[PDB]
């Protein structure tokens, strides 16, 4: 959509190839973010709790 | 931790709903400001305060 | 790890197709392959463990310069996952494929003079498991092949009974042997007992389990492929298919 | 004629060269900061009476849920910390760890292996030697502190040279009596009861007068790059324990009375910018060491 | 044969048989968590230029309000503490305060009175005898680092027995000169500037050649369970503070510089198991003295 | 009568007389604050993602944001607080800031600059004088321990004397052998290792018999008012780091290995409790000296 | 035990201690910053027809408008960094240029005062002594590279000590034939043509063959924090420039050939670290002043 282009062209077009077309052409969502981990317990109540 | 997230959304609503009876505490002008997007006047006060 | 869980013959042979050789060496100073060493299992024993260090182990260690070096490198990899450190190899190699070094003459490496007992000596063969001793009698026949040393191959396997009987069946020429074949010669993979987080003994052992425990993990991570799932999303080189042969053969 | 030196400089052992890369610091920070984690959740596990809290920060430590019967001690993390604290010691050490358990055990925080964030102060004091004539004996003891005894019984007084190194950055130095002290080559001044050296002014030059034994002693201050998460209290308890759990023990290695004389004694060394700095690695990995082994205690006396 | 030994070492007094049991444990706990509280509000009060939450640190520390023209002493808490103190140094001691404010206090926090959690290294040198011949002259000087001091005015050289207890785990040994140093019925070996030993392994026998005197300098480690909330810095600052407060101040008892001298010398006594749980309490109490006295000076 | 004294007593120079008023003690209470925050700001952006801790806590020190080109030093704060130690430390030094500067950087923080409301316990020992008989050799070593060994070649037992000012609250000495020790006109006790003494009370009297040489190891402590936030570990680092860097190079001045050694050398001159208030200022200045140049190294 | 040393290292005169601030910093950065403006300006002036670049160029450099019948001289910019310029050099000069006037100049441009975020290497050789024996010449000429010729007219071998200063990095040392070096008490090893040495090691004994001289060619490599615009080669002409133009002119001062025998010799003085800061301030004035010299002619 961005770059003129279509499937079969950026067909066997590795990750960092792609990156480098989207961020000339001024596109900067190219990476994945990470997502942090929130630590949970249960109380135990009747159980042993986890 | 699940239990530092869930203390700070219960006493966050009961601060909000308090402050928001009777006659608010904050005066419409800052309400128009925070409403601009499309929030209600509640929700954006919320989110300011955090 | 990658090298660890290819079950087949297939599979681990296209994987050796598509690895470089950079892959088998460390670049790691490492130490010395044979010594009596004192270690640390406190899960088990206040008292240092003892146990000896080995050349098939998930660790850098010092190996020999000549093809003698760089050929048990290769296998360790195969056989434990990590090589060996052999400094200054020539660029042409490094660049060069596993599967090329062991069954092409374009490189320029003499393995007409090597002997099997004394590389079964070194990469320690009393320790292996029968998964890696299998994966050791593969290497050693695409060496023959290319050497043209079939003979000494068979004079080897008739000295040791057991590695005859579960030797590999295969011709290092032929793609329809390969798939053929029905052997299993997966080390690392998803286990079918319950695996814990515990350490082990042996540094082979704790090794071993490092990378079972890995892999693991890596199957429940995004760089894992589910075939089921995402198989028009591979391309059409990667993707599986009835007629994929491998270059010559 | 007669030479003295410090007995904590002489012949400092070679130290490892493995797990000194990038990734390896990221797993010794790493382990810092969880074990950090681990001793405190373990003092609000006590305040609060419950185990939740330290039962979630051993979870994130070792990857597993204790059972109750079976002894903690760390997993992984703890078994891949006490064999890295051995390889930095020495040569000899078996250096048996893989690279995989070492990029997975990094990953856990988000965390940079930085050696060289900031400074930290060590108090030991180098003395290479102390030439002294034939008639006049020199006796030195101590390392954070150095008392050097000099007695002439020669008939006239006698100029003994100092060698305090060129690693030092300030040397002070205090006598029982008033003495003189000078660089070489220069004036005598007068007799005073304290100096403030430079080491790398150049070797000094004492006056023994005939009677009464001279006693001086001796304080020196070295600055070494240190990461921030340092903690030099915390880096001389995990040291007596590695060596009291018997993590040192390997064949032709010397045994230090502190981390204070083994930094200094390999500072004080051919290719000592080298050594330093894998020594420094080690002071952060006996750092985590002993806050882990203090809230997952196993020895029972 | 002449006998040397180390002066912190000599005579350990008996410790207190009070105050020992779960509930004072808890007690003390609870000081020394009621403490830091009150350090900590202090230094908040000074920040935020407001002295709120100093009064309900001092509430809940002494059950009444700070008065400006009243002192402000502590409250009972203190007054227990104090006693408390006294109580664990000697066996001469009063040990006046009832159970019933014992456990009235041991309420005010929720903290197990668990004291062996953990542990920590107490680097004092037990040197229990030198044993030397004729014409060899011994001296041991120090506790955290003990130098000893040998010469022989005989004509051949001289065997100096060293017993360093059973209780260190490591020690140690650095000499001025390069020494030969050996194990009982063992060969002696070549002459080096360092040795490492186990004290439990049998004594140890130094050549110790004619001229001139040959000093060696002595560095122990020993491991002590202690609880989790031992703090060194604090306690041997509590140690000081008592000693000059006077509560020390018992007849037929000893002195000592530091606490890990203190601690070492009750463990090396004819049965030093005993002594090591009461002296750890009261290392305890020390931190919670030091830290409630900063706060509250008189 | 020969006279040995300790060597870090002698001719203690005179302190500086600048930066003593009330806004002056704010500004280095305030040093010490966000000092504080710059050190822990740091460890928390380092354990995560993100530095905004660290801007947050630099922008409030330097009064600017940091920037990737220029380097760290600290801003105006770090000038000033530089200064003001040099200041302290010799009457000589000049005194560079203006009281405007002061008072500005003064006003960050809201904190009470209150220099004597806790106090610390320091392990300097001071040995005014040991006067000793004609036949008799006296050397003393070390401050934090003292080390008095006395040899006498005469024929009967000498008589020494020791002094050991006015100002330490306890000392404790140890020796190598059970000695004799008592007060001016006090009879003999029997030969004891160890002997606790208070200095108030008057010069002792020690026994020295003929051979045998007896050393004597004091360990004292002295009481010190300074503020809640006094650390003496960060103090001690802040001394070296100071020193190594040139903050008290002047002429005509003593240099000491320990800020303990600095501040016992104060107390025992002449005007000595005017001259210690100066110097636990500067002890705080150094405190906060020591954890902005860790966060910022140059 | 003759002593031969540089002539370039004697007698290191004081510098100014004046417009060494971080207003004054910024105003020789700025400075250097707008002569980079003006000589570019005045090239691509040349290049076109127009010269408005170098009339804009002119108005922010001299804040007035440049006229055809009227001289150019550079305006208030140029005549306070030529007052500058003298007060770095030595301390007598009369430093005559108010601080109002270099804030309001530095306020042109927006531009870090910092001097220490690079480097630069320089090449002046420092032979600080070469303590040669009896019977023995040493003659020690150059800066740059050293060439020094020793002759021994004596059949005994001489043992000669090289001094390097203990502040150079690494030294390299050519001979015309293999000679023989090693430290004080290491064995001396084979002839060799090269040496590569460490000055922090210590003196250097050289061996001397009795029947031909020996003459050794010296280089050595010294790093110095200078700042990121440094430009050694229009540093190096600015220095000759300014020595020309009577800049340097006062009484009780030594001269030096370049700016590398310049920042080296006082390196060298007692106090080489606070006198460098100043000289590689002086470096970058001086840099501004050759570009602003050479763009505008009077």
């Amino acid at each position: 959509f961005l770059t003129n282009t279509t499937y079969d062209i950026v067909n066997n077009d590795t990750i960092d190839v792609l990156k480098m077309k989207l961020r000339n052409q001024g596109w900067p969502f190219v990476e994945r973010y990470n997502a942090v981990e929130i630590d949970m317990s249960v109380e135990p109540l009747r159980s042993p709790g986890q | 931790t699940s239990g530092s997230i869930i203390n700070h959304a219960n006493n966050l609503n009961k601060v909000i709903n308090h402050v928001f009876a009777d006659k608010p505490l904050i005066s419409e002008t800052m309400l128009k400001i925070l409403t601009i997007d499309g929030t209600t006047g509640k929700d954006g006060y919320r989110n300011w305060l955090d | 790890m990658d090298v660890l869980s290819k079950g087949s013959l297939k599979e681990l042979l296209a994987h050796l197709e598509k690895t470089p050789l950079e892959e088998a060496i460390s670049y790691r100073i490492g130490t010395v392959p044979y010594q009596n060493v004192l270690i640390s299992r406190n899960e088990y024993y206040n008292q240092l463990y003892p146990d000896t260090t080995s050349l098939i182990d998930g660790v850098s260690r010092e190996g020999q310069r000549n093809v003698n070096g760089l050929i048990m490198s290769i296998i360790s990899y195969v056989v434990s996952g990590s090589g060996h450190y052999i400094p200054n190899i020539g660029f042409m190699l490094l660049r060069r494929s596993i599967l090329d070094i062991l069954t092409k003459h374009d490189t320029g490496l003499v393995t007409n003079n090597l002997n099997y007992g004394i590389i079964a000596r070194n990469l320690t063969v009393s320790k292996m498991n029968c998964e890696q001793r299998k994966r050791m009698l593969i290497c050693f026949k695409l060496l023959a092949y290319k050497d043209g040393n079939q003979n000494d191959y068979e004079i080897y396997l008739n000295q040791n009974i057991p590695l005859k009987q579960i030797a590999p069946n295969f011709i290092p020429g032929d793609m329809r042997t390969v798939i053929h074949n029905q052997d299993q010669l997966a080390i690392v993979g998803i286990p079918a007992y319950r695996l814990t987080q515990s350490t082990e003994l042996s540094i082979r052992d704790d090794n071993a389990k490092s990378y079972k425990l890995g892999y693991v993990d890596w199957y429940n991570s995004n760089s894992f492929l589910r075939e089921r799932s995402e198989f028009n999303l591979i391309r059409l080189k990667d993707r599986d298919t009835k007629y994929g042969k491998l270059n010559g053969w | 004629a007669n030479r003295a030196t410090s007995a904590f400089l002489d012949n400092p052992h070679p130290v490892g060269v493995n797990y000194v890369d990038e990734g390896s610091r990221q797993f010794v920070a790493v382990a810092e900061l969880l074990a950090s984690k681990l001793i405190d959740s373990s003092r609000e596990s006590d305040e609060s009476n419950s185990d939740v809290p330290f039962v979630q920060a051993y979870s994130k430590f070792a990857d597993d849920n204790p059972r109750h019967l079976r002894v903690k001690t760390g997993g992984k993390m703890a078994n891949a910390l006490t064999n890295v604290i051995r390889s930095y010691y020495s040569i000899n050490a078996p250096a048996i760890v893989p690279q995989v358990e070492i990029d997975r055990l990094a990953s856990k925080a988000t965390v940079s292996g930085d050696m060289y964030n900031s400074y930290a102060i060590f108090n030991s004091v180098p003395i290479v030697e102390v030439l002294s004539p034939a008639r006049t004996t020199v006796s030195i003891v101590g390392s954070d502190r150095a008392d050097v005894t000099m007695l002439n019984t020669g008939a006239g007084a006698a100029n003994i040279t100092f060698n305090f190194g060129q690693i030092a950055e300030t040397v002070i130095l205090k006598g029982s009596v008033p003495f003189q002290l000078a660089r070489l080559n220069q004036p005598m001044p007068a007799a005073r009861f304290t100096y403030k050296l430079r080491p790398l002014d150049g070797p000094f030059i004492v006056v023994l007068p005939v009677g009464n034994p001279l006693v001086i002693s001796a304080t020196a201050a070295t600055r070494i790059q240190v990461p921030l998460a340092f903690n030099k209290a915390l880096v001389e308890s995990g040291f007596q324990t590695a060596m009291n759990d018997g993590l040192f023990d390997i064949q032709n290695v010397n045994y230090y009375s502190s981390f204070d004389e083994f930094i200094i004694s390999q500072y004080h060394a051919q290719d000592g910018i080298n050594r330093v700095s894998t020594c420094v690695i080690l002071g952060l990995a006996l750092q985590a060491y002993d806050q882990m082994r203090r809230a997952l205690p196993v020895r029972r006396v």
